[PDB]
């Protein structure tokens, strides 16, 4: 009536990448 | 036909009762603070000295300003309200059917209309004679039987506003569109992000590193000299604002006057 | 010939019965939640103080409006809702077989023209002489057999919409075009991107490092001072709008009225 | 019908008594420190060396004059004041039914109307033909019954100014749109920036690291040699007062004269 | 209305559907996917990480960006595709053209 008035992200290395 | 009488179902159909324009309120709009909240779904704003969340007054504030705003922005008149408007007689547009242009759309109905003189009425015309054409605020008579203009001879009051739309996706041409609540409420969140963006980080940090005891860490944050840390979500929602005017704009017709 | 009696097969033939208008649902043109979360395939909005994923009210809000959005890109009416106009006499387009330009399109089926005088039907008008043009908006009569306007004359009662389209690939003139559906799904998507950008990483946060005892981790995310979390996704999302909208509005024409 | 004497109901309705013009104050308005620091939720401006935080004296003078700027951004009378004006015969507006347009709007109320001569009345219009446009500044006459302008042949008094607003997110053409209220607010909250600019860090720091034992601190903040601290936030300000502005020089006409 | 899948290899008659077209579909299908595909190449909303523990060190660059998607680039140039494709059909098929 009135007037108003005053997660998840994970790192992990690549182990296939370190397989070659 | 039998009707309440000013409201004639074919010229002047009645959408509303002159009691409910004091029960209608912002929440039945859409427009509540929860409204906002679902928009920054995952986010809290918060006195970062007391931890306290910031008060839904300041929600209902922002959003009575913001449909002043949007009220503005558009040349029309949002929530329900009764005008009584003394208009001039011009006699090109008094021969051309009485044609009157209100100065607040749309109508909902005409409550009255009449030719006055100094309050007094010269004539009262039959209620079947009205024809309203509600979204373009225009009102004509079709009557079923010295100087070029004089000011305030024409009477008109009635109801201007929008009702809340009654179907999912649909609005009636006095139904409020479903985008302009959301305009609304865009208007309402670029302020919540600008009161929000200041509290996000320790106030006027750009950069911190702190080291201490084998423990290091650095934080680089969203602020900086030249922008504040809410920047992107205000550049966003302007550029959704700029949009929804547009085709408003669209759907409301260009202003025009015959001199 | 045999028919219901508004709806003459050359004419006006019927797409849809009205007890249908009600029954339909935005789920029945493939507006549903799990078709934006196909958009985000792999990716999960969830709060992050409870673990709880974003509910479908909100897909539903933003789809409802993101058709009503669409609704005034384009000047059409894409849900079926009954429509009922009172029309102005112009001499020209009376003479010119009675055209009037419906002021919502495609027209499903015309339900009512009738000629009155203060809600008097003057004359109605026999369906087997109505002739509509759906994606146009046009209608006419072709007659088997003091002033240049007058203010709404004519009654015009009719369904405006589309039907969802019965075969893969196609689609009739009264059916929604199969890339409408994706317009209003980029409109819905270009918001449930900018609530996920939100929640990738802590607000305000552009980069962190953490290191314990030697141990490191480091993170560059998307945030930027400029640009936010999701900034890419709806570039690119505006970039396809913009196709689609140009493609529509090939479709659909240029507006015209003569003056 | 029955009236406080000038205030004839249809022509001159009295909006205003005359006690209560010295009895409203800028708190009436919502004009108040606690508005400003809603705005400011969550900083707190206090001088380093008391840690004293800022007076309510300062921002009721901030205040004060950012109405001040207000009324001189638009060319409106903000605060109710009453006004007497000397205003010159011209021959033209004479004879357009005595068609004077007032130096300040909107008026809400004529309280003197008299036609003299060296301070003699010459003519004392009756109240019942007065006929006054409030927001437009326009006062007529619409009688009931050797040179072509002279000096301050018309006495004029009136009381201009503007209402606070009797409903929630509605104005009459005699209140203060809600959204000037908030551009008072942008105009203050923008010199309150400035303020507290310069006490987010020590003076002149844009960058520090403080190091001993191996105890490492280190700040980047928002000053630099070209943006101030509060650089960001005043360049959002300025985007909302210009939008405010545009919409309100759509709200009040443009200036106009026949010469 | 419509055309025919074309009956020989390199040739369409005037009602059989030009090979080029089939591409042009297959490249709008294909920016969809791309776009989709994008998003999972690297953890959601990361540009550079970094780890080291125990004397193993990884640093990895992805194509993401706060500018640019994952897939920014093959976009690009399926709309270069795209581009030169519609404009050798609207070649192909005629400017639109009424008598008012």
């Amino acid at each position: 009536e009135k007037p108003y008035m005053i997660y998840t992200t994970r790192l992990e290395f690549d182990t296939i990448d370190m397989i070659r | 036909l039998n009707y309440e009488y000013p409201y004639h179902p074919s010229g002047n159909p009645k959408h509303i009762d002159v009691s409910e324009i004091d029960n209608l309120t912002l929440a039945d709009y859409g427009w509540s603070p929860d409204a906002v909240k679902a928009y920054m779904f995952g986010i809290v704003v918060q006195n970062p000295d007391t931890g306290q969340p910031m008060g839904d007054e300041f929600y209902n504030h922002i959003l009575e300003r913001a449909v002043g705003k949007a009220e503005r922005a558009l040349d029309i008149s949002i929530l329900p309200d009764t005008q009584h408007e003394m208009r001039d007689y011009h006699e090109t547009e008094f021969n051309s059917y009485m044609f009157v242009h209100a100065y607040r759309k749309p109508i909902l109905q005409v409550e009255n209309l009449q030719l006055q003189f100094n309050g007094r009425p010269i004539y009262k015309y039959p209620a079947n004679w009205w024809k309203v054409e509600h979204l373009a605020g225009h009102v004509q008579l079709f009557p079923t039987a010295g100087a070029t203009f004089a000011p305030q001879m024409i009477r008109l009051e009635y109801v201007s506003g929008m009702l809340p739309r009654k179907k999912a996706g649909r609005n009636k041409p006095w139904e409020m569109p479903p985008e302009l609540e959301q305009l609304v409420i865009k208007y309402a969140l670029k302020e919540i992000y600008q009161v929000w963006g200041n509290l996000i980080i320790g106030a006027g940090i750009a950069n911190k590193t702190l080291e201490v005891d084998g423990i290091t860490e650095t934080i680089g944050t969203t602020q900086s000299a030249m922008y504040g840390g809410a920047s992107a979500q205000i550049l966003q929602i302007n550029e959704d604002i700029k949009e929804l005017l547009d085709g408003l704009r669209a759907y409301f017709g260009y202003n025009m006057i015959g001199l």
